[PDB]
């Protein structure tokens, strides 16, 4: 019906189109045993919203929908779902965070010597600098979606 | 006709003539998990489309068609 | 130069708010939508169609506005071609013969980046442009195997390739980007001013309005 | 010689075995006229650093040696070598970050609304949070990197 | 009127017992023509955000009110004003940041070399860890802020 | 004697300017049978850091000897003592962490919705953006002294 | 002990969602709000109102169960004192003669940190109670000369102060909290142990469940 | 009647004698900018309300009042 | 069960300082050095040598104490297969029958990830194990066909594949991690449990031992 | 203006490595080292010996360049007034009349930031001046009680307070800073161009140069 | 002669006239922890000295210095 | 003889029958920057050595060698 088809190409207007059914319509269309088909769909379902009001609830009263009936799901295994949640949004693995801080660790020690040498051109002072400033050195991404949760854990 | 992915799948079929393959996407996008807005499809090089046509395009037996992981860059 | 600020009011519509999915352009097989794009905003990182498009349009100029044969290759077909060799690439261009043209663009993506490889058949040579500092030389010595290789078993004729020469791209002579993000462009307008013979100046304080600029040349496809 | 020994498998221990020319025989066996062999070598030399007084000075004399051997030359792009440092080093690229922190939005808004909602296992509320406290998850890697370097920039 | 009242105490019902006129009704009983009044009322006003779309709209269009009113206001110094924003935000000053990462250079380097010696009880390796991961020590408020507000700088 | 003095005022050089005694000479100086005095002492010492190999292991054989010393003192409360340190150095408590987020949410919502309204000035979009970018408001200070902390709590 | 699965769900309601100005109890002339009251959540720091309220039950409480003389002090009179001398601490206290009592609290809060200061009369000594590791000796001597100097102006009658005694209170008696956040129950549930000459063994574990239950032993009132 | 801050603050006053000082705090919280969940008024300790009476909690001329910030631990 | 106090200081040896080049073990033609080694640390990731040789030492204690032909494949054999088919895979495997044993292990390294494919021939069945969550299906699908490809072109005799199964490995079974860096040893330790027909049955709290045995194990090659 | 690349080096050589406590000046009873000097790099937020310096070295710029009577304030000398009242704060200037002056400057430190309050005798009204945008009334009217109550008991003659005025700073007037490390030269320039009764006319742009010299001047004490 | 703090301290004493304060403030400095890098001393508002004696900056029975933090913004 | 890479290299060789290839990859190693400790010899596997020889592991003409970049996971 319509909903195969939203969850296809999922959209904010997709998922208007289908009055106040929606929510219980996809929670139902959606088979709750086995985490990574509620994985999948519960994040079809978000890859939607946006601040407005209409496509925001709307996404809310739909997950709603789809936590409920997996919540009182036997074959549903709630680990193995918050689990394959967190690796699809990488929060939880997506790089050997460790070994990295470790092949930085020398490298950096002696790119902030060089810096501070005086056979440092005074050019790059400036260069260096607000060149780890463009977003796309500056703008932390997961460690930021990582820390938004924390905040409600402790709920505000 | 077949639909060779880039991992080192190799999924085959066959299909209507002059028929619209606008279904032969929507299908296997859940036969896969992956949403066309990340993925591409692309025969001999051409964009299929959906208005399009295995006959029209005129692809014959055996013939593969390819699909991309959407890339990126900056 | 140009600014037509009615023409501003037809992008900050095209980067503005409804669909994702939204068509607002097609051609060449191709369907930029207002999520495509938006890749092209401030510090947006671009996409294929995006590139695939204005690609496209540099044919489509060069073809009416008296310039070089323009071929231009697909962002798939590098990658493709780096690990299905040249049989799994084959009939890709069946409806052309290459040598038959001038010049050929080739957009590099080495996954995050974006680089070019220009083939000047007139020249004889190819050469790999990056906007940040990279050489390409096993880059570029797998595209000619593509072409020693290409002719040989489509012609019969095989490619002396002592007649053939390549080579990487100095970064003090050609303007590098002072970010991380605006590589998408200087990997397409080096293929404008490569494509009019045209000598590759400009900076990366242009750029930000060829960002705008390339929205309204996409949309309209009318390339200016 | 040993200097092409030792890059090849750098350690700690084959730069001290060279007793003090070991500094100046890397700036001069290394060709600065293409800033990808110095990044290249700068790298190379300073996957040696450990904390310890012999390696960390031996590494810090062998790299104001390269430095200033290609700040002496003229083929040399400083500019492109900044810039092939902080790719290699990830501080620069690694991930189209902003689309990212795109996707995040709405799963990090749904995500953060299950999490307060009543039909929420009491279970989980300790799971999840103690889930994103694991190093690999929490252990942040080159937002740490860029850090330590900004500090210097401003120097102290 | 309500309107002062509500000033006063800021609250989701007071702000919504005021009918669709609370808007406007506040943009005008607030002088912009001197930026504290209108940093100290746009901080009353939005004080009151809650996540639920009553309270969440009703602020937002308190506001743009507030900031158009402002906006063709002659006296109106805008700049004066972002600029007293950020600092009852902890987002511009609050501390003498380089001057405390000036004092942390050292005994961060101290108690980094401890925790790895020998003559270290075992003991608190795990009691040092879990205790750096309290939230009143892992939870970073205004480096938050400050990332948020990035985010939309840059436009998604 | 110069211990007592040294103390008062540390310096590098006073440090320096006592020999290899110094060591020894100050664990010993130093009744560790409450934290308090270790704390301090151990603060005392380490102020003094600097990345120089003379002052650097200085500073260690230093605080090895005065941890020692401790170590075997049964007066000696090792907790008291990680958390007076701590604290002193802002990694616990400084701030009530929670209600300062839990005042920032809604300020940070609307501030982050003026921003993307059609009546903001083009004019600060660039003025706001490279404005939270000065260090005093970039530069993160105790949010890196715990990471650096982590990395080794991990060891490497 | 206790834990009312009923009861429990008067706890939720007033750590809930609502009002954040709605008051849910009152007493002593205090009125603790849906906002206050929320400082007792988990890893939530404290107030003076939670804390000012918790500190007055204790008076009722050890009244109506025969317990010692128990006189509380305002959270802010510390402070005020080691700021405006015994002077403008003055007439604080004229509803009341002190030395009539037998044990007074005094709630220290020294900015984002609480402790306490516990006088015996009984015993003519004080006490400084700190869950971190604080030491406290100038907390208690500008106390003290509070209380000489404040009898001596009240009585005509000095205080012999070498019969008086004060000290810190080490670490390793008194449980110590394992955080940051919850240092307002170890201030308080001191002052309760204490104020039942109840020897103080507590830990961190048991704290958050003291967490619940303050709040309900607040609401209702109903100290337990 | 006075009401003395906590900075080194000193503003004085007077009013009526049985009446409702509900009002003599909302104007001074204007009056400062201070909203009251942030701060907190006590009189020789024992906190005013709003149904009180200067007159009630009998209080005199001259008679000085005190405003605290609200504080918080952990 | 063991901790010997001296065998522990053989550990903190290993996982010492010193040299990262360092040999410290030998066998199967493989090096594990101080720098391999300590990947078996806390929360450290581990390598493919760790990995390629506590998956060796497996082999020969099923031999030496009695237990299943053990073959064991190479970490880098599955990706070489999901990318070469199989006659880039052909002669891997001359020097050996493979249906000629019972059991057969296949370390399936996802990037980043590890996973365990058992192959059973006593049973006629595969199985994809996985510390996460994830299912293999086309994970498992590739190395059948392997297999029906593998012995029709090595014995002229195909491979009535509906005699085959294979499956995943539902979660609620098989012990899960709970973090994102130890699973590189539940894709051993079940490479255990599973080659003793020994019912897997342990946990998280359990690993971190796991961890310094298996250098112990991995030291001597002395496998407990 | 002026940049003596000689006397360049004698600024890297005070803000430079060495000793922390190693002194570099001295005057009016204050010794500026190698640790308060540093306070004035780049982004770096500047002491009160710094500032209690150059604060100095205008009153003798002052008086030998034929300049107002300027009497100059310690930057301790508000925050004690704001607390310890006059009596606390007497004596202070007993080695001087002040209203035999013209001109008096006032340092306001409010923790973490510096404003300026200007006293001019000669038109009998004071000025808070603030880099970034607040306005100060009662950090002004503070100020007058200090006045009106000083001459009042130091000659029995009080103050027509009728005939006095004070007021705020309009920010669209005097330049504001444009970040958060820099006020405490917008604090100090602002103190000069007023002790000359010159237009404050300076930017952003110029301050990072004013950090340079203002070492130099303050190290010379030859105030340029 | 006394040493008033800041805190809302009061500590008194007396000393030698032409006395070397060197000593009056390196004793008070550990009798507090204080470091003097941090504090600074004032007499009636100038900064007294190492070298500078009781007798001679002029000062007298039951005379009050004053401490204070040091002091930074920006 | 050859050395196929991963990438989709693939470059070409001879050498020294009973000849140590200790010197078949420090060379190699040089020549794509690739340092060893980031990868892996293996001949149809067997995991080379030092030591070996092309001779011992018996190799004939056009065999090839394969070099893997070093994994790891969690």
């Amino acid at each position: 019906a319509d909903v195969s088809t939203f969850l296809a190409f999922p959209s904010p207007e997709k998922l208007l189109r289908l009055g106040p059914k929606s929510s219980v319509l996809i929670a139902q269309q959606t088979d709750t045993s086995d985490p990574e088909k509620v994985v999948s769909a519960f994040l079809k379902v978000s890859s939607v919203f946006k601040d407005e009001a209409t496509v925001r609830m709307a996404v809310q009263d739909a997950v709603d929908a789809l936590m409920q009936k997996a919540f009182n799901s036997s074959s549903f295994n709630s680990n193995t779902f918050l689990t394959r949640l967190l690796v699809h949004m990488g929060l939880l693995k997506s790089e050997d965070k460790v070994k990295a801080i470790a092949n930085l660790y020398g490298p950096l020690m002696a790119l902030n010597h060089m810096v501070q040498q005086d056979y440092f051109p005074k050019a790059l002072a400036p260069l260096l600098l607000a060149f780890v400033t463009k977003p796309n050195s500056a703008l932390e991404s997961s460690s930021f979606a990582r820390h938004s949760l924390l905040q409600t854990l402790y709920k505000v | 006709l077949k639909v060779a992915g880039q991992d080192g799948s190799v999924v085959q079929f066959k299909i209507k003539r002059h028929t619209p393959l606008s279904k032969l996407m929507k299908a296997y996008c859940e036969r896969q998990g992956l949403s066309m807005r990340q993925i591409r499809f692309r025969f001999d090089g051409q964009p299929i489309n959906e208005t399009d046509t295995p006959a029209q395009l005129e692809m014959e037996d055996e013939d593969t068609i390819d699909v991309f992981q959407q890339q990126t860059g900056g | 130069l140009e600014l037509t600020e009615d023409m501003e009011k037809e992008i900050s519509n095209a980067l503005g708010h409804g669909p994702q999915d939204e068509i607002l352009s097609s051609a060449f097989k191709l369907r930029i939508t207002r999520g495509d794009i938006q890749t092209l905003k401030n510090y947006h990182w671009l996409n294929d169609e995006v590139i695939n498009f204005y690609m496209n349009l540099l044919v489509e100029r060069n073809k009416k506005q008296g310039y070089p044969a323009l071929h231009v290759f697909s962002t798939f077909f590098y990658p493709k071609l780096k690990s299905g060799g040249y049989q799994a690439v084959k009939r890709w261009t069946k409806g052309v013969n290459l040598f038959e043209q001038e010049i050929i663009l080739v957009p590099i993506h080495r996954k995050v980046h974006w680089s070019l490889v220009v083939i000047d058949l007139r020249k004889k040579c190819l050469k790999y442009l990056d906007s940040m500092g990279q050489k390409g030389h096993r880059i570029c010595e797998i595209l000619l195997q593509y072409l020693q290789d290409e002719s040989k078993t489509k012609r019969n004729s095989d490619l002396n390739l002592l007649e053939w020469t390549h080579h990487s791209m100095k970064p003090h002579e050609i303007p590098q980007q002072l970010n991380g993000s605006d590589s998408g462009m200087f990997t397409c307008k080096y293929a404008d001013y490569i494509s009019r013979d045209k000598p590759i100046t400009f900076t990366q304080h242009q750029m930000p309005l060829f960002r705008k600029k390339m929205v309204w040349e996409i949309l309209h496809q009318q390339l200016l």
